[PDB]
Formats: C-alpha cells, structure tokens, sequence
C-alpha cells in the first residue's frame, strides 16, 4: 500500500526517491533584463535634484 | 538621425560570371572636422535648444537608444528588400546572398555555455567597486 | 545540412557517409582544411570535429524565405528591447 500509494517504483528491486533536483541552468537572460532595470534604477535617483 | 555626408570613389569590378568588366563606385569612410576659427562661430550660433545634459545623462542617450534606433533602421532596409524578390525583380546576385549567409552565422554563439561563468565575473568586480 | 546549434561531428558518421574507412578520415578533413574551404579544429583524443565556418552557397528562391522568416522576428526584438529602456529612464532624459 506504501508502494503503490507513493513513488519509488519496485521495478528492480530499487525503490528510488528523487532528491537531485538541481534544476537552475545557465540563465544569463533573466538577469540581463532585471539587472538592466536595477542599474537604470541606481542611475536614475544618482543625479536628479533631491 | 544620421550623418549629412557621403564619400564614393570609382574603380573596376572583374566578374567571376564571365560578365565584362564593370565600371562603379566604392564607399569611403568620413566624418565631420573643425577649425579653432570656425568653432567660435558655431558655437555663438548654437542658440538652439538644450544640449550637454552632462555625464551619465549624455552616455545612454547618446550611445544606446541613438545606437538602438539605427540597428533597427538598417534591419528594415533589409527586410525591404528580401520582398522585391518574390518576382518583383531578379536576384542581383549571389554575392548579396553569401554575405548575409556571413551574417547569419557570425553572429556570436548561444549565450548558453560556461560563458555565462566568465560574465558573471566580471559583473561582480564591476559592483564592488561601486 | 547540420543546424548551427551543433554542426559538431563525429568520425563514424562522415565515415559511413562518404563510405571510406575510419583511419583516413583525418587525412580529408586536413585537406579540406588546407585548401582553405573550411574552418575549425579537430579533437581527435574523442574523435570529434568542430566546423565553424562554411563556404556559402547558391539557394533557390523558396529558401530564402526561411531568411525573410528569421530576420523579421530578431528585428521585433530590438524594438522591444528599446521601449524598456526608452520608457524605464524617461526622467533622466525622454
């Protein structure tokens, strides 16, 4: 009931259970939007009058 | 936006179609140049508009948005003229087609290897020191 | 043939292609190379290839419109990527 109630399939003999997930690849792009934004930002608010 | 001037100079083209020897222009690079005795004048007669928002307000004006509008200019001209070639005219020559096959494939590879670790490098030394 | 993402190749494959034996195949490549046709480098410890550069072609007018295709939407892109930054730092100068 365990077994087929959660994972690790009993195929040979091996009950596995996922704990890898490393995920995250190389994602330079993420960061080439959001931290041209942030740096627009520091910027910005560096030599307009206060 | 642009650059009032053009410079052509006229040579010989051979063939390797076996066409005769042709008789056309070639392009020249140029630029705009000053003189002390003029530049006073220029400069008294620049009462315009605003200029010189100064330092970093200059940078990104001047050297992104002014690069950006121009790529985009060039890319139009020749998305234009990829058309005339459904039948409106006739291929002018292989050579316009093995340039842009240079293009298409200079263009640097994936930002998707290790190249990602030596960007991200550089990025933090540039924040620190700020 | 081989889409840019790749255009890495092992031995066995041209092997089987131009059917000769495996052992001459570096002998080709390095002609191919020294006539000055191809461009790359040679890994021979794993018995791959890397081909960066090709002399081009004549193609036939319905290829040309995958060029028409590719070129349209990486123009939009640099439209796209200037509104952000055309709209983000309005303040500092529109």
């Amino acid at each position: 009931d365990y077994a087929k109630k959660r994972g690790w399939v009993l195929g040979p003999n091996n009950y596995y259970s996922f704990a890898s997930q490393q995920q995250k690849p190389e994602d330079t792009t993420i960061p080439s939007t959001e931290l041209a934004k942030q740096v627009i930002e520091y910027a910005r608010q560096l030599e307009m009058i206060v | 936006l642009g650059l009032p001037t053009e410079a052509y100079i006229s040579v010989e083209e051979v063939h390797d179609d076996g066409t005769p020897t042709s008789k056309t222009f070639e392009h020249v690079t140029s630029e705009i140049g000053a003189e002390e005795a003029e530049e006073v004048g220029v400069e008294h007669l620049l009462r315009d508009i605003k200029d010189t928002t100064v330092g970093t307000l200059s940078q990104r004006i001047t050297n992104q948005v002014h690069g950006l509008k121009g790529l985009n200019s060039k890319l139009l001209d020749i998305r234009s003229y990829l058309e005339k070639v459904a039948t409106g005219k006739l291929p002018i020559n292989h050579q316009i087609i093995y340039q842009l096959q240079d293009v298409f494939n200079l263009l640097p590879d994936v930002s998707l290897q290790e190249f990602v670790k030596a960007f991200y490098l550089k990025t933090n030394d540039q924040m620190v020191v700020v | 043939t081989r889409p840019a993402n790749h255009r890495q190749l092992t031995f066995e494959e041209i092997a089987k292609s131009a059917k000769i034996t495996v052992n001459e195949v570096e002998l080709l490549v390095m002609k191919a190379l020294s006539v000055g046709l191809v461009k790359g480098s040679i890994d021979e410890v794993d018995k791959r290839v890397h081909m960066t550069w090709v002399q081009p072609r004549v193609l036939d007018l319905q290829q040309i419109k995958g060029m028409k295709d590719r070129l349209e939407f990486w123009c939009t892109d640099v439209k796209s990527m200037e509104m952000l930054v055309e709209h983000q730092a309005h303040d500092i100068l529109t």
